RNA sequence: ACGCAUUAAGUACCCCGCCUGGGGAGUACGGCCGCAAGGCUAAAACUCAAAGGAAUUGACGGGGGCCCGCACAAGCGGCGGAGC
RNA sequence: UGUAAACCUCUUUCAGCACAGACGAAGCGCAAGUGACGGUAUGUGCAGAAGAAGGACCGGCCAACUACGUGCCAGCAGCCGCGGUAAUACGUAGGGUCCGAGCGUUGUCCGGAAUUACUGGGCGUAAAGAGCUCGUAGGUGGUUUGUCGCGUUGUUCGUGAAAACUCA
RNA sequence: GGUGAUGGCCUACCAAGGCGACGACGGGUAGCCGGCCUGAGAGGGUGACCGGCCACACUGGGACUGAGAUACGGCCCAGACUCC
C-alpha cells in the first residue's frame, strides 16, 4: 500500500520532470506543502498552489524549465525512509554535490535547509536530497 | 600542444575459410591539459594506422571538463556499459590517484589532484567510458545558480568561493608574467 | 650507510646531470651497460621510480630515510611535494653544499661527518641533522686552517648561494633565515611524480 | 535484502580454507622421510621430479619436493620441510629446505645462492 | 546482450524467500515424516583454473531455398581376367 | 665494465693506542664519608686510506638483457606457463635494477576483495523468486486536532585513570 | 538460622510456580580491557611489551589466625610422583 507519502511526492516529481510535464497534481498534506515551500524557495520549482478536490485539498506544483529546455532539477532522492530512519547532528550535516545541492532536514524549528540548520546550530532528521 | 595517451592496444581476430584475419585496435585519449578532453577508438590492420585513426577520432570528439583551478567541482559517479567509476575532488598537492585508463583520461583532461576508483568491469574501454560519463555529469556553479535562479552566494559554499578566487588570481598572475 | 659507487653512472642512467660540471655525462649521455643503447618501452612506474632515483641519488639519502621524510611531509599541512623538498633541503649536508664551502654534496657529507662543523656551539658530526630557523653554523679552528678547506673557501667563486643561506665573514660563517619555498629550492625534476609513487 | 532481514539474519563471512595444514601454525617443521622417489608431472609438462614422503613432527605424512639439481637424501633421513606450491605435482604442498639438518646445499650453485643454502665461494 | 517497455525487467516505499566459483552433492551421517517408493533439513575431506550467460565470424548438418560441373541419367569404348 | 681503476693531492667520522674523566646525589649520614653502572659515556692527543659489503631480482604484473652450456633431459614457477640443438623464463657468465648491515624464503592477519555489499551487490536467460494460498509472532503504515517529551535535537555539569594516537 | 551486609545464602511450613525462538538447557572455543596491526572510512583481525582488573599456585577438598586470605616460598586430609 501507500507507506511513504513523501517518497511518493518525490517519485511523482521525478517522473514528471523526466517526462517534461509542466504541472503535477498530488493529494495534499501539510508536510508536502512545507517541502514544496522549501523547493520553491531554493529555486527548484517555479511555484506551487493548493486546490480543493472532492475528498480534500490537492497540491499542484509548476515545474521550472530552462530556456534551452534544461531541467531545473538534476536529481531527487529520499534518505530517511520507514524502517531505516536517518538522524543527523549539527556537526554532521550532510552535503550534496559538495554543497551545490540542498538537503532538507526536519528540525524542532521546522523544515530547514542544511545551510539554515548549520547556521542556527540545530539538527534533526534528514528527509531528502535535491540537486 | 595536444597531449596524447594510448591505454589499450588489443590484437583482434576474425576467422574465414582460409584461417584467421588479424587486425589491431587502439583506444586513444587526446587532451590539451587545460580542461579539454576527448576519447577516440580506432581500428586498423597495423598499430600505427590504428593509432592514427584513434587520434583523429579523439580530436573529432572533444569535450570540456568543469575544473576549479586544479580539481573538479563536486564528487560524482559515472556509469557506462558495465563499468562504474567514482570521482571525488581532492585538495591541492594531492596528485592524480586513479587506475590506468582513468589516470590517462584524467591527466589528459588537465586534472592534477583528484581521487578516482573503478567499481566494476575492469575492461579499459568501459572504464574510460564510465570516466567520460562521470565527467559529463559535472556541473559548474555559475550554471547551477542560473538553473535555479539564485546568486552564486547562496549556491556554492565559501570554500569553493575562496578556491575560485585563488584560481583566478593565479591565472591573472601568469597572464601578467606572460604578457610583459 | 653511504653509497660509494661511481656518481656519473647514476646521472647517466637517470638522464639528468647531478653533480653538474663533469665531462663524462656529456661524452656519454646514454644509460650504462651493454644494452644501454636499447630502445625502452614507456611506463608510468618507470617515470615515477626514476624521479625518486634522481631525488635520492642527488641528495644522498637512503630509501628508509626518504620514505620517513615523505611520511613526515605528507603529515605536514602544506603540499606534499613542497614539504618534501623543503625537508630534504633542511639537511646540514645540503645547507653546507648550498653555502659554497663544499664543491659537491659528497664533499658536504664527508666534511660534516668528520665533524668539521659546529651549529650553535655544539660539535655536530651527523649529515642528516635538519637545520632549523635562526641557526648559526661555524667551523672549528683545526679545520679552519686545513689545506683543502682553505683552498675551497679562498677560491669560492662558483655557483651563487640562495636567499635564505648567507655567508657573511671570511671565517666562512653560515646563517639561515627561513626554510625554503618551492621557488627557492630550485633543484631539478618534479615533485608530483614523487608523491604519486609513494601514494601507489 | 531489506534492513529488517539483515537485523534478523545478518551477513555471514565466507569460510576461510585452511592452507598448509600439516605445519600446524609453524613456519617450518622438522620431519623425516619415508621414501625418496621421482614423480611424473602433468600432461603439458614432462620431467622426472624428485620428492620425499616425510613423516612430520605434527604426526602427519606429507610429500615434499626437493629443490635443486642434486640431493644427498636417502631413505629416512632428517630434514626440514617448508610450505610451497608446485603445479606439476598435483598432491605436493610442501618443499624441503636446502642447507638445513641432513640436507646439503646444492653443488656448483653460484646465483641466487641463499635460496639453495650454498655457502659463498672463496 | 537478447530484450522488457502502463500486464515493466522503468522511477520509488514496505514485508518475505533466496545467491556468494565448478565438481564432490541435493550426496554421506543425524533427525522428522511415509505402508513402501522415497521426501524435507543438509555437510566435510579431496580435486580443478575454470564452470558459465549473450552475441559475432567461419566451419559443419543423414536443415531449408535457388543454381551449376561427363556428377548422375541416355549412349560409345575400356580397366579389373591373359602375355609382355 | 669506466672517472670506474691505476697514480697525485686531501680529511680522517668510527674502530686502535695514550692522558683526563661525569650528571644521575637542593639526596643519605652525625659522621668524614657515601655511584653498582664505570674508569664506562664523554673529552684532548698520535698513526695512516689505512681495519671495514653484501642479498635478491632482471617474459608480463614489475625498475632492470646479451653470450655460452644442456634440447620435453637437467631444472624453473606467485598465476598465465617456460624447457622437443639456434631459451631474454633452466645453469654459468658478463652487464643491469632494487635495497643496503642487511637481503630473500616460510608461517599468520588486514588490504586489494563492491568477493557477506550498513557506507557498498544481486535473483527472465550467468548462482539465486518457496508449486500456490491462508494465517501466528514480527516488521511496516492513509488525512487531521490536542497532549506527553520516550526516540530525535540543542546547551550545561560529572565521568570517560595513566600510558597510547594527533597538534604545538 | 546465618553474615559485615541484602538475599533459597540455609532451614521448617505454604502456594505451583520461574526461564525459553528478543534462542532456555546443551556442545565447542576463549581470560577481559586500555590498546596493537590493517583500512579512505565503516569494518576485519588481535590481546606480544607497558598499564588496570580477574583466576590459579602438583591434583582435588577444607578451615584457622587475622583489619584484610586463590593464604605461590602457611596449616589439615586424600591422591600421583621424587627422596630418606
Amino acid at each position: 500500500t501507500m507507506t511513504d507519502p513523501i517518497a511518493d511526492f518525490l517519485t511523482r516529481l521525478r517522473n514528471a520532470n523526466s517526462a517534461y510535464h509542466d504541472e503535477v497534481t498530488l493529494p495534499h498534506s501539510k508536510l508536502k506543502a512545507n517541502i514544496a515551500e522549501i523547493l520553491k524557495r531554493e529555486g527548484y520549482i517555479s511555484d506551487y498552489r493548493t486546490e480543493d478536490a472532492r475528498v480534500g485539498k490537492s497540491l499542484v506544483v509548476q515545474l521550472k524549465y530552462g530556456p534551452s529546455r534544461e531541467r531545473s532539477i538534476a536529481g531527487l532522492r529520499r534518505v530517511s525512509k520507514p524502517g531505516l530512519r536517518v538522524y543527523a547532528k549539527s556537526t554532521n550535516l550532510p552535503r550534496v554535490l559538495g554543497g551545490l545541492g540542498v538537503a532538507i532536514i526536519s528540525t524542532s524549528s521546522g523544515l530547514l535547509t542544511d545551510r539554515q540548520a548549520a547556521r542556527q546550530g540545530v539538527g534533526g532528521e534528514v528527509l531528502a536530497y535535491v540537486w | 600542444n595536444y597531449i596524447e595517451r594510448v591505454v589499450s592496444i588489443n590484437r583482434v581476430s576474425k576467422v574465414v575459410k582460409g584461417g584467421r584475419r588479424f587486425s589491431f585496435t587502439a583506444l586513444v585519449i587526446v587532451g590539451d591539459g587545460k580542461g579539454m578532453v576527448g576519447v577516440g577508438y580506432g581500428k586498423a590492420k597495423e598499430v600505427p594506422a590504428a593509432i592514427a585513426k584513434g587520434v583523429e577520432e579523439a580530436r573529432k570528439n572533444f569535450f570540456r571538463v568543469p575544473l576549479i583551478g586544479s580539481t573538479i567541482t563536486h564528487p560524482v559517479q559515472g556509469e557506462a556499459a558495465a563499468g562504474v567509476v567514482m570521482l571525488r575532488p581532492a585538495s591541492p598537492g594531492t596528485g592524480v590517484i586513479a587506475g590506468g585508463a582513468a589516470r590517462a583520461v584524467l591527466e589528459c583532461a588537465g586534472v592534477h589532484d583528484i581521487l578516482a576508483k573503478s567499481l566494476g568491469s575492469d575492461n579499459a574501454i568501459n572504464v574510460v567510458h564510465a570516466t567520460v560519463a562521470a565527467l559529463k555529469l559535472l556541473q559548474r556553479p555559475e550554471e547551477v545558480a542560473a538553473r535555479r535562479g539564485l546568486p552564486i552566494e547562496d549556491v556554492a559554499p565559501a570554500g569553493m568561493l575562496k578556491a575560485r578566487r585563488e584560481s583566478e588570481a593565479l591565472a591573472a598572475a601568469a597572464a601578467r608574467e606572460g604578457s610583459a | 650507510a653511504r653509497y660509494t659507487g661511481p656518481a656519473t653512472r647514476k646521472s647517466r642512467r637517470l638522464g639528468v646531470d647531478l653533480v653538474g660540471g663533469d665531462q663524462s655525462f656529456e661524452k656519454r649521455p646514454y644509460p650504462p651497460g651493454q644494452h644501454g643503447r636499447a630502445r625502452i618501452k614507456e611506463s608510468e612506474y618507470r617515470q615515477q621510480l626514476q624521479e625518486k632515483q634522481k631525488a635520492r641519488f642527488s641528495y644522498g639519502v637512503m630509501e628508509k630515510q626518504f620514505r620517513r621524510y615523505y611520511e613526515e611531509a605528507n603529515r605536514q599541512p602544506g603540499k606534499t611535494g613542497d614539504n618534501l623538498l623543503r625537508i630534504l633541503e633542511s639537511r646540514l649536508d645540503n645547507v653546507v653544499y648550498r653555502a659554497g664551502l663544499a664543491r659537491t654534496r659528497r664533499m658536504a657529507r664527508q666534511l660534516v661527518s668528520h665533524g668539521h662543523f659546529l651549529v650553535n656551539g655544539v660539535k655536530v658530526d651527523i649529515p642528516s641533522y635538519r637545520v632549523s630557523q635562526y641557526d648559526i653554523i661555524d667551523v672549528k679552528e683545526k679545520s679552519l686552517n686545513t689545506l683543502p678547506f682553505q683552498i675551497a673557501r679562498e677560491t669560492a667563486g662558483e655557483r651563487p648561494i640562495p636567499s635564505w643561506l648567507q655567508v657573511v665573514g671570511e671565517r666562512q660563517r653560515i646563517l639561515v633565515h627561513q626554510l625554503p619555498e618551492r621557488a627557492q629550492i630550485d633543484v631539478p625534476l618534479t615533485e608530483q611524480l614523487i608523491v604519486e609513487l609513494y601514494s601507489k | 535484502p531489506t534492513i529488517q532481514q539483515l537485523v534478523r539474519k545478518g551477513r555471514r563471512d565466507k569460510i576461510a580454507k585452511v592452507k598448509t595444514a600439516a605445519l600446524k601454525g609453524s613456519p617450518q617443521r622438522r620431519g623425516v622421510c619415508t621414501r625418496v622417489y621421482t614423480t611424473t608431472p602433468k600432461k603439458p609438462n614432462s620431467a622426472l621430479r624428485k620428492v620425499a614422503r616425510v613423516k612430520l613432527t605434527s604426526q602427519v605424512e606429507v610429500t615434499a619436493y626437493i629443490p635443486g639439481e642434486g640431493h644427498n637424501l636417502q631413505e629416512h633421513s632428517m630434514v626440514l620441510v617448508r610450505g610451497g606450491r608446485v603445479k606439476d605435482l598435483p598432491g605436493v604442498r610442501y618443499k624441503i629446505i636446502r642447507g638445513s639438518l641432513d640436507t646439503q646445499g646444492v653443488k656448483n650453485r653460484k646465483q641466487a645462492r641463499s635460496r639453495y643454502g650454498a655457502k659463498k665461494e672463496k
